[PDB]
């Protein structure tokens, strides 16, 4: 089934180039035909050269027939070069355009609502899905696919023209095919197995390495030299055998098939001479046939060598195509033209009997019903990480709940446009990763220039931008401190200036002074907008207008800090850390 | 030279591999000579000679076949041997560096040049033994033999090699000129994909995803032009090569007719001659391709060379030292990442805290007590012995230093705890845990101390990470312990417990405490203050409450 | 082209050395014969190197020789019998069988 899936993958993109992809078939057919009768003409040419010689012995002919056949052969070779020119160029052009199309296709599909895929699959695996499989397809189409097609066409043509030329000699010369194909299948299969094992083992090794070469500081402090080197050496010994086998069986194929070509030309020589001396008396025709068949054997195993070599590329390519097809069948889940395009929240945000979890079984939250008002804010706290952080995931409708409703004024999240939603509501997430370019790009992530100054001042970070060289124009993509990443994220959100804001525990790794700077940044963020906040350090948002506390996704208490402390509860216990 | 320096170990297999290469080449170069001989015998009609030459030819063909397998297997043996040896040597060098020498390069740079380059050079040397040495001897042998068999055609060989050299020059220019840029662009595409993916949360948080897609599509579009250019280059050269070879063969057939008058046996040569001619064309083109690919090998070997050769910042000196007395003193120290004129002294059985401006070498001065850094000016003597005088054995077995960041390694937590002491029994293990107040927390795990830990340690949160780190620090019960703001992430419930536990194991112990939180420092007997490389003063919490101005603008918080 | 001399009247039991020369041509040579009314048929062959092969009818009696210095060939008739009477030719060729005019020998 994998072959069919990969073929469908290719088809989906190659459809848009049908006429050219069909014309190249005629081009290659003509090219192979011309390249396949060339040995016939060179053989006839040497035959006529022998005839010219024997005439020179007594007659001294005008070599007119020889000259004519050389004319034919030279013209055919030139036109062969022309055919190669044309189909190579056209194939390259179509491959380039198709590769661009499918690369943009993978990207576009990625930026659909496949949020669940990223949520479940580890980052490394999904990045691999791209950088290994699609790049393998790219390499295959760049160099692999044309080789196999050209070579198989050459193979069929040369077989047909052998049988048109001679019967017994060709029926014998191809007799080496079963041995060669057995060699190829065995070696390539064992190479696949052993190289996969080698890749696994070297992955384990380089993972051990990566981790040690990252933590070496503690090693130096405590002198773990001997133990770490011993473990590295043991894994190195394992990969020693692994890579020995893998490398040998990977590199064996090409020389093995070359030697097979040697023995093939040898055996065809043997039968050619035997037929020539013991068979037809017309030695001139005999030797012409012999040299012709030598050329044929070379041009026959060249396809076999090329296809066998490209087998490794193409098989892995089609497996990667299977993976990309699995991706391409993932539901986009984009919302339709739902009509409603929110322009202003109206300041009546709330939740209604919300039940949700990563998957329907064992929901992490149940019956969540909270409301928020004009420029108001709500403080949240409960079980660490999941169980409380998840509610935000629904607030942006990253996921969609099975049942229960959330709205900003009556209208449920399912109603309005996703784009308008994301535009009108901002989110700040713990890690707060950055992007390529300059800090100006990261703040803009927008069609705004001077608003960055106001935002950075509001983000209490402007001093830090001006501190660096060329200020906002400082390229970045490392070399940047921790809290300032979150500060940049806050600045980004405020320049977005959405109606509603949601923030997590922004004080994950920061000092008290940076914490206070983050706090005044919060004040700036909340001062003008309604906002939710997830807080584990209660001191951060002690001045919350209203406070919510969660059991494992169930609201258990609510109210003001003073209300929630004069009212005995889990909130007071948590506060009692101070 | 480094590759051969290492391969001296496998020269024994290298020689046999090269001999295998040689035999393969000589067989492949004779078989067309024997082709000429046999079809010449057909011309001369010697049945017994025909049979003898045929059997010789098939035998030599099989000999070349087996030469192929032996060549590849032993070339692989040498290649893997050199790769393993060089990776091991580099790993040893890395582990023998000083922390500064490690800082000379980024961890990503270390890992990439340690894993990608090593395999790149392994594959390169594989191709080198299996292929490279084949091309030059193949080329010269084909040249000389073809000259021998058809001397009158000597010039056409020169013409063909000239033409192929011309087109190969065009390639060696344009293809590289475009290969560098397309490699950079393909790397750029993967980089932007990485950045977008990890940010998918924020990217989808904004409609800017559409513009990000437009940017990615633009970049791919520039990639398209270069890809089309290189495709055109293929479509020009490959037809160009095939055309030149075919034209040379046909010209060989055509011009030989001008000399057959006085010698017809040249009919016998012509076929083997064209075979040799195609052979030499293929040999030169593949040699050019492999020479071009050799540039990456050159870059990789250059990159690995410097890391291999670089010497450390710290060195052994003279004799192993006595047991550390337990005192620490500074003598007008200076350092550049930074520090200058630093001086202070603390005696056995005392506690002191350090505080300074954020980012103003948050922990570097403390990091200097470990010899991983060296005082550029001045000196420090710990226990009355200078850093230049002490040897690493005593430092580790008498001093410890919790890093500014928590670090864990794959496997079990028990081994990571054992990092501090090789033979720390379990009993000492839970003693350290209780000192860090982790016994119950660890008990909550699947097994406990032997429970597993992720490679990145993502199955535990930051607080218990700090706790594990401090346990590792205290397991050895060293005379000197350095505590660096380990309380700045966990819950504000166990800082009192950890400081209290330190306040009972303090016997015969002196510790340095670093943090921006004076709260954890108030329990310190003494305190030192620093500001951007300048020592502010020495004293105590209450005394500095009025003595120095820097105290107040942190104390108010 | 070729040239052969030596043939003539002989008796059953006589000895005659045939001698043929090539027009600057270097070849594997051999002698053929034609009995009156019979087809051209092989008699013996001498390889360019120097080794040879004879027809059973003449095996053990007739001897062939050549001189590579000039590509001349010889064949020693000896112990003749009446059936040996025929016209003989010297042959040396590459593809098309070059043969000389040949000469007759009559075994009386």
């Amino acid at each position: 089934t994998d072959l069919i899936k990969a073929s469908k993958f290719f088809y989906h993109y190659l459809k848009r180039y049908k006429v050219s992809f069909l014309f190249i078939f005629l081009a290659i057919f003509a090219a192979t035909y011309l390249q396949v009768k060339a040995p016939q003409f060179v053989g006839e040419a040497i035959q006529e050269l022998a005839k010219y010689a024997v005439n020179v012995m007594q007659g001294k002919d005008d070599k007119s027939a020889f000259v004519s056949v050389i004319w034919k052969l030279l013209i055919f070779y030139v036109l062969t070069s022309a055919a190669s020119f044309i189909y190579s160029i056209l194939f390259t052009q179509v491959v380039g355009k198709s590769t661009n199309r499918m690369r943009i296709g993978l990207f576009n599909k990625l930026e659909k609502l496949t949020i669940r895929f990223f949520d479940s699959h580890q980052d490394g695996e999904i990045l691999s899905r791209f950088t290994s499989d699609l790049d393998n397809i790219q390499n295959s189409l760049n160099q692999a696919l044309l080789q196999v097609l050209t070579n198989i066409a050459l193979l069929v043509g040369v077989l047909i023209m052998m049988f048109r030329q001679n019967v017994e000699l060709a029926w014998a010369t191809i007799a080496s095919t079963p041995i060669a194909i057995l060699i190829a299948v065995f070696v390539i299969s064992k190479a696949r197995k052993y190289v996969d094992l080698q890749q696994d083992e070297v992955g384990k090794l380089n993972g051990y390495m990566d981790e040690k070469i990252s933590g070496q500081r503690v090693i130096i402090t405590n002198g773990l030299q001997e133990e770490t080197i011993d473990g590295f050496l043991e894994q190195n010994e394992k990969v020693r055998a692994a890579t020995y086998k893998g490398q040998v069986y990977s590199g064996l194929l090409f020389p093995m098939m070359q030697g097979m070509s040697l023995v093939n030309t040898a055996i065809v020589i043997f039968f050619g001479g035997w037929l020539a001396i013991n068979g037809s008396v017309d030695r001139a025709a005999a030797l012409g046939l012999v040299v012709m068949f030598v050329q044929y054997s070379q041009q026959y195993y060249q396809p076999l060598m090329q296809i066998s070599s490209g087998y490794s590329m193409i098989q892995l390519a089609v497996t990667g195509a299977r993976r990309l097809n699995e991706m391409f069948d993932e539901p986009d889940e984009i919302r339709p033209e739902n009509g409603e395009k929110l322009e202003e929240i109206n300041k009546a945000v709330a939740l209604n009997h919300v039940v949700f979890g990563y998957n329907p079984e064992t929901p992490v939250l149940k019956d969540v019903s909270i409301h928020v008002d004009k420029g108001e804010m709500v403080a949240l706290v409960g079980p660490t990480g999941s169980g409380k952080t998840t509610i935000m995931n629904l607030m942006n409708r990253f996921y969609d709940v099975n049942e229960g409703a959330v709205t900003f004024d009556g209208v449920d999240i399912r109603e309005m446009d996703l784009d308008s939603l994301r535009s009108h509501v901002g989110i700040v997430l713990q890690e707060s990763v950055l992007f390529s370019g300059t800090i100006r790009e990261n703040i803009a992530f927008e069609a705004t220039d001077e608003e960055i100054v106001q935002a950075a001042k509001q983000a209490n970070i402007h001093e830090f931008i001006v501190n660096l060289e060329q200020g906002y124009d400082t390229e970045i993509t490392n070399l940047f401190s921790t809290g300032q990443k979150q500060l940049v994220s806050i600045a980004r959100t405020i320049i977005t200036n959405p109606e509603l804001l949601i923030l997590d525990e922004a004080t994950s790794n920061v000092d008290t002074v940076t914490e206070a700077k983050i706090q005044k940044a919060m004040d700036e963020a909340i001062k003008g907008r309604t906002s939710f906040v997830i807080a584990h350090r209660l001191k951060t948002i002690l001045n919350a207008d209203r406070i919510i506390v969660l059991r494992d996704g169930e609201v258990i208490e609510e109210g003001n800090h003073h209300e929630l402390v004069e009212q005995d509860g889990f909130y007071a216990e948590l506060y009692k850390n101070q | 030279d480094l590759i051969i320096q290492h391969a001296k170990k496998y020269k024994g297999s290298v020689v046999i591999a090269l001999l295998a290469v040689i035999v393969m080449v000589v067989s492949a170069l004779w078989q067309p000579k024997l082709l000429q001989q046999v079809l010449e015998a057909i011309m001369n009609d010697d049945s017994d000679k025909m049979k003898n030459l045929g059997i010789q030819l098939i035998a030599i063909a099989g000999l070349g076949l087996v030469a192929g397998v032996i060549n590849t297997i032993f070339s692989a043996k040498v290649a893997q041997g050199v790769s393993a040896d060089i990776r091991e040597a580099t790993f040893r060098k890395i582990q023998t560096f000083s922390f500064g020498n490690i800082e000379k390069f980024s961890a990503g740079n270390l890992v990439v040049r340690l894993t990608n380059d090593v395999t790149q050079i392994q594959n390169v040397i594989m191709i080198a033994l299996q292929t490279l040495f084949r091309i030059p001897f193949l080329f010269i042998g084909s040249f000389i033999l073809a000259m021998l068999t058809l001397p009158q055609l000597w010039w056409v060989i020169v013409a063909l090699v000239i033409a192929v050299i011309l087109i190969s020059m065009l390639s060696f220019s344009q293809m590289g000129k475009h290969f560098m840029i397309i490699q950079n662009l393909i790397d750029k595409i993967n980089g932007i994909a990485k950045e977008n993916l990890l940010g998918i949360r924020v990217v989808k948080s904004f409609v800017q995803e559409k513009n990000q897609l437009s940017r990615f599509t633009k970049v791919s579009e520039e990639l398209t032009t270069h890809n089309l250019i290189v495709g055109s280059l293929f479509a020009v050269m490959i037809p160009a090569f095939m055309l030149v070879a075919n034209l040379a063969v046909v010209g060989s057939i055509f011009f030989v007719s001008n000399l057959v008058k006085d010698d017809p046996t040249l009919i016998g040569g012509v076929a083997s001659f064209m075979n040799y001619l195609m052979q030499i064309m293929m040999a030169i083109i593949i040699g050019g391709m492999m020479m071009m690919m050799t540039s990456r090998a050159a870059v990789s070997i250059k990159r690995i060379k410097e890391v291999m050769e670089t010497e450390p910042d710290v060195t052994y000196k003279k004799v192993p030292e006595q047991e550390l007395i337990g005192s620490v003193e500074f003598d007008h120290v200076s350092f550049r990442y930074t520090l200058k004129d630093i001086s202070f002294s603390i005696q056995p059985g005392e506690m002191i805290g350090i505080v300074g401006a954020t980012g103003a070498g948050k922990s570097t001065l403390a990091q200097l007590i470990p010899r991983l850094f060296d005082p550029t000016e001045g000196k420090i003597e710990v226990g009355g012995v200078d850093l230049r005088e002490v040897n690493e054995h005593s430092l580790r077995k008498t001093v410890s230093f919790v890093l500014q960041k928590a670090i864990l390694f794959s496997g079990t937590i028990a081994q990571n705890l054992r990092h501090g002491k090789r033979d720390a029994s379990e009993a000492d293990m839970e003693r350290a845990s209780g000192i860090a107040q982790a016994k119950e927390f660890i008990e909550k795990l699947a097994e406990g101390y032997d429970a597993p830990v992720e490679e990145r340690s993502n199955n535990f949160s930051g607080g218990q990470k700090q706790r594990l780190s401090i346990t590792r620090g205290v397991i050895g019960e060293p005379k000197i312990l350095i505590l660096d703001d380990s309380t700045s992430a966990l819950d504000a419930r166990s800082e009192r417990l950890v400081r209290e536990a330190l306040d009972k194991e303090l016997k015969e112990t002196t510790t340095i405490v670093i943090a921006q939180k004076i709260s954890s420092v108030v329990h310190a007997d003494r305190i030192l203050v620093l500001d951007n490389g300048r020592l502010v003063g020495e004293g105590t919490h209450e005394e500095l409450a009025a003595t120095n101005p820097v105290y107040q603008e942190i104390y108010e918080t | 082209q070729l040239v052969e001399s030596g043939g003539g009247l002989v008796q059953a039991g006589d000895t005659l050395r045939l001698s043929c020369e090539a027009s600057r041509s270097f070849n594997r040579m051999g002698w053929y014969r034609q009995a009156p009314g019979k087809q051209r048929d092989m008699v013996a062959h001498i390889f360019s190197d120097g080794r040879t092969r004879y027809a059973d009818s003449v095996q053990g009696r007739f001897t062939i020789s050549r001189d590579n210095a000039k590509n001349t060939v010889y064949l020693q008739m000896n112990n003749l019998k009446p059936e040996d009477t025929a016209v003989y030719y010297c042959n040396g060729f590459f593809i098309q069988d070059f043969w000389g005019q040949g000469t007759p020998v009559t075994v009386s």
